[PDB]
C-alpha cells in the first residue's frame, strides 16, 4: 500500500485512490484491512496530490500564449523539482526497514504541505484573468513580498 | 521489473507491452506517446529536394544521439515514477519538436528564414539553444554560395542580387 | 548485395535491430572486394590509386572493431551501445561502397574514372 | 488532540518547524513498539516535557485566532507574545523566544529596509518623535542591525544617533 501511495502522489491515480475531475484525489470508502481513522490523513495528505497533478496538467497544456508564459511554466518545474526528489526517497527508507507507517511518510512531506497551498492562488489567477505580455513580472512579483520564508 | 521496457521505448525497440493496479496505463501512455515522436523522426530525417534542407536534416541527427546519449547512461533500474519525473522537463521539449517538422515544408531560403521566426517568437525560453544550433548548421551550405560572389529589409535585397554577379563575372576575367 | 540470415527462433526486439547494423557489412564486403579486383595492371594507373587511398580507410575500420573487442571483455558493450559506436563507420563505408559500385557499372579507366570523383563530412 | 488538531487546521514557519522537531519523539517511540514492554502509564510520563509544552501554545494561540484588518490582526498577535514572555520571566521560556524571533522578522526587515535603501506602546514612547522625523526624512532621500546590538549591550544612543545622521 505504500509504494501504492507514493505513486497516488505522483500523478497516478487507481482504485483506492480514485480521481474526480472537479473535487480531487480522494479514497474512495472504508477498507477493512487498515483502520478507519487512517481515512482522514490521507485525505488530509491527497490536498497535496491535488496540487501536483492540477500542476503538472497544466504544465504539459501550456495554458493564452506568449514567451513569459512558456517561460513561467519552465521556472515552475524547477521550483517543483525537490518535491519529486523528496518522493523518490521514501521508497528508500521504506526498502530497508518494514515498520514504518502513514504516520513517518506523512511527516516526511512536512515542507511541501504549507508550500503548495500558496503557490496555488498565483497559477489560478492567471487563468482567471487572462494575465497576456510582461504583466506577469508584476503579478507573480506583488506576490513575491510574502512572510512565509519558503514561498 | 519494467524498468528495462519503458526506458527501450525511447529507442523505437517494441516490447512486449509495446506493440505497432490498473491505472499504469495512463501513466504508461504519458511515456509512451514520447516514443511515438522519436520513431517519426528517423522515419522523416533518415535521407542524407534541396541542399538546405539536407543540412537541417544533417544536423537534427547531431541531436538526436545527444536523447540518445542521455539514456542508456544513467538509470540501471530506477523507481518507476522517477522515470516519468526525469522525462518531463526533457520530454515535454520533444514533442515540441513535432509541432515544427510535418510530423507542407519549405525549402530554399524560404526554409531558412521561416526557422529564424522561430528564434523571435520562443526566444527567451528554454528551446533558444537547441533551435539556434539548428540555425547555426541550417545556414552553413548557404553561406557557400554567398561565400563565392565575395520580410527582410527590400534596401539590401535587390543589392545583394548585383553583388554576387560582379563577382561571378570577374572570375572569368 | 549480400543478403544474410539471423534465426528463426530469436527475440523480435534484436532482429528488427539487427538489421540496422548489417548496412555497415554489407557496404563492407563490396568495398573489400573492389580492392582485390581493380588492382590489376590491366585497368590503368587511376583505378590502382583510387585502389590504395581506398584502402588506408579499409585499415582505420579494422582498428574500431579491435578496439570494440577489447572494450566487450569488460562487458561494457551491450547491443544498444554499439549501434551508436559504429556510426562513422556506417556513413564512410556507405560512401566507398557507392563509389566501388558506381566505377565497375559503366566501364571506366584513367580519365573516366577521374570525373566521377569530381561529380560525386 | 484538539490542541493540536486545531493547530494543523490552521508565523506558521516557527510553528510549522516545532511540530517537525516533536514530531520526531513520537515518530521515535514507534520504532520501540515493533522492535522491551511498553504500556499507557509509560507513554505518557515519558511526554510529560511535551505535554505540558503544548499547553502554553493552547493559551498563546487563542488570542491569535480570536481576532479584522490586516493591521490589527498582525499587530495584536506580535504584542501577545512580548508581553506572555514577560509572565513566564528553563525550557518554557527557549521555546516562546524561538518562537517570537521567526514571527517579528517581517518588521525587523522592512524597519531596516526602510532605513538603508530609503493605541500606543508606551516602551518606545520617550523617543518616538526622534523616529517618525528620521523615517519620513529617509524616504525623501532615495527619491533624490538593531535588536544584534540591543542583545550585546546586556554583555557590558544607538537609535538616536543614527537618526541624527539621517536628518543631518
Amino acid at each position: 500500500m505504500i509504494h501504492e501511495l507514493l505513486l497516488a502522489l505522483s500523478g497516478y491515480p487507481g482504485s483506492i485512490f480514485t480521481w474526480n475531475k472537479r473535487s480531487g484525489l480522494q479514497v474512495s470508502q472504508d477498507f477493512p484491512f487498515l483502520h478507519p481513522s487512517e481515512t482522514s490523513v490521507l485525505n488530509r495528505l491527497c490536498r497535496l496530490g491535488t496540487d501536483y497533478i492540477r500542476f503538472t496538467e497544466f504544465i504539459e497544456q501550456y495554458t493564452l500564449h506568449g514567451i513569459y508564459l512558456r517561460a513561467f511554466c519552465t521556472g515552475l518545474d524547477s521550483v517543483l523539482q525537490p518535491y519529486r526528489q523528496a518522493l523518490l526517497d521514501l521508497e528508500q527508507e521504506f526498502l530497508g526497514d518494514p515498520h514504518l507507517s502513514i504516520s513517518h511518510v506523512n511527516y516526511f512531506l512536512d515542507q511541501f504541505q504549507l508550500l503548495f497551498p500558496s503557490v496555488m492562488v498565483v497559477v489560478e489567477q492567471i487563468k482567471s484573468q487572462k494575465i497576456h505580455g510582461c504583466q506577469i513580472l508584476e503579478t507573480v512579483y506583488k506576490h513575491s513580498c510574502g512572510g512565509l520564508p519558503p514561498v | 521489473e519494467l524498468v528495462k521496457d519503458v526506458l527501450n521505448v525511447l529507442i523505437g525497440v517494441v516490447s512486449a507491452t509495446f506493440s505497432l493496479p490498473e491505472s499504469i496505463s495512463s501513466l504508461l501512455s504519458e511515456v509512451a506517446e514520447y516514443g511515438t515522436c522519436y520513431t517519426r523522426l528517423s522515419h522523416f530525417s533518415l535521407q542524407p529536394k534541396g541542399l538546405v534542407f539536407q543540412a537541417f536534416t544533417s544536423g537534427l541527427r547531431r541531436y538526436l544521439q545527444y536523447y540518445r546519449a542521455c539514456v542508456l547512461s544513467t538509470p540501471p533500474t530506477l523507481s518507476l515514477l522517477t522515470i516519468g519525473f526525469l522525462f518531463k522537463k526533457l520530454g515535454r521539449q520533444l514533442r515540441y519538436l513535432a509541432e515544427l517538422c510535418g510530423v507542407a515544408f519549405p525549402t530554399g531560403v524560404k526554409l531558412l528564414s521561416y526557422l529564424y521566426q522561430e528564434a523571435l517568437h520562443n526566444c527567451s525560453n528554454e528551446h533558444y539553444p537547441v533551435l539556434l544550433s539548428l540555425l547555426k548548421t541550417s545556414c552553413e551550405p548557404y553561406t557557400r554560395f554567398i561565400h563565392d560572389w565575395v520580410v527582410f529589409l527590400k534596401h539590401i535585397a535587390h543589392d545583394i542580387y548585383v553583388c554576387g554577379k560582379t563577382i561571378n563575372l570577374l572570375k572569368l576575367c | 548485395s549480400r543478403t544474410f540470415l539471423v534465426d528463426p527462433n530469436l527475440d523480435l526486439s534484436i532482429r528488427e535491430l539487427v538489421h540496422r547494423i548489417l548496412p555497415v557489412a554489407a557496404s563492407y564486403s563490396a568495398v573489400t572486394r573492389f580492392i582485390e579486383e581493380k588492382s590489376s595492371f590491366e585497368y590503368g594507373q587511376v583505378n590502382h590509386a583510387l585502389a590504395a587511398a581506398m584502402r588506408t580507410l579499409v585499415k582505420e575500420h579494422l582498428i574500431l572493431v579491435s578496439q570494440l573487442e577489447q572494450l566487450h571483455r569488460q562487458g561494457l558493450l551491450s547491443l544498444q551501445k554499439l549501434w551508436f559506436y559504429i556510426q562513422p563507420a556506417m556513413r564512410t563505408m556507405d560512401i566507398l561502397a557507392s563509389l566501388a559500385t558506381s566505377v565497375d557499372k559503366g566501364e571506366c579507366l584513367g580519365g573516366s574514372t577521374l570525373s566521377l570523383l569530381h561529380d560525386r563530412q | 488532540g484538539q490542541v493540536v488538531f486545531r493547530l494543523q487546521e490552521f508565523f506558521m514557519w516557527a510553528l510549522y518547524k516545532y511540530f517537525i522537531s516533536f514530531k520526531e519523539e513520537l515518530a521515535e517511540i514507534e520504532k520501540c513498539i515493533i522492535n522491551t514492554t511498553i504500556t499507557l502509564a509509560i507513554v505518557v510520563d515519558k511526554l510529560a516535557p511535551r505535554l505540558s509544552q503544548l499547553k502554553v501554545l493552547h493559551k498563546v494561540f487563542s488570542t491569535g485566532v480570536a481576532e479584522t484588518r490586516n493591521v490589527v490582526r498582525a499587530s495584536h498577535l506580535l504584542n501577545t507574545l512580548y508581553k506572555a514572555i514577560l509572565e513566564y520571566d528553563e525550557q518554557t521560556v527557549s521555546l516562546l523566544f524561538s518562537l517570537w524571533v521567526e514571527t517579528v522578522r517581517p518588521y525587523l526587515q522592512t524597519v531596516d529596509e526602510w532605513i538603508v535603501h530609503g493605541t500606543m506602546v508606551s516602551f518606545l514612547k520617550p523617543v518616538l518623535k526622534q523616529i517618525i522625523m528620521a523615517g519620513k526624512s529617509m524616504q525623501l532621500l532615495k527619491n533624490l542591525e538593531l535588536d544584534d546590538v540591543h542583545d550585546p549591550l546586556l554583555a557590558i544612543p544607538h537609535i538616536d544617533k543614527q537618526y541624527l545622521d539621517c536628518c543631518g
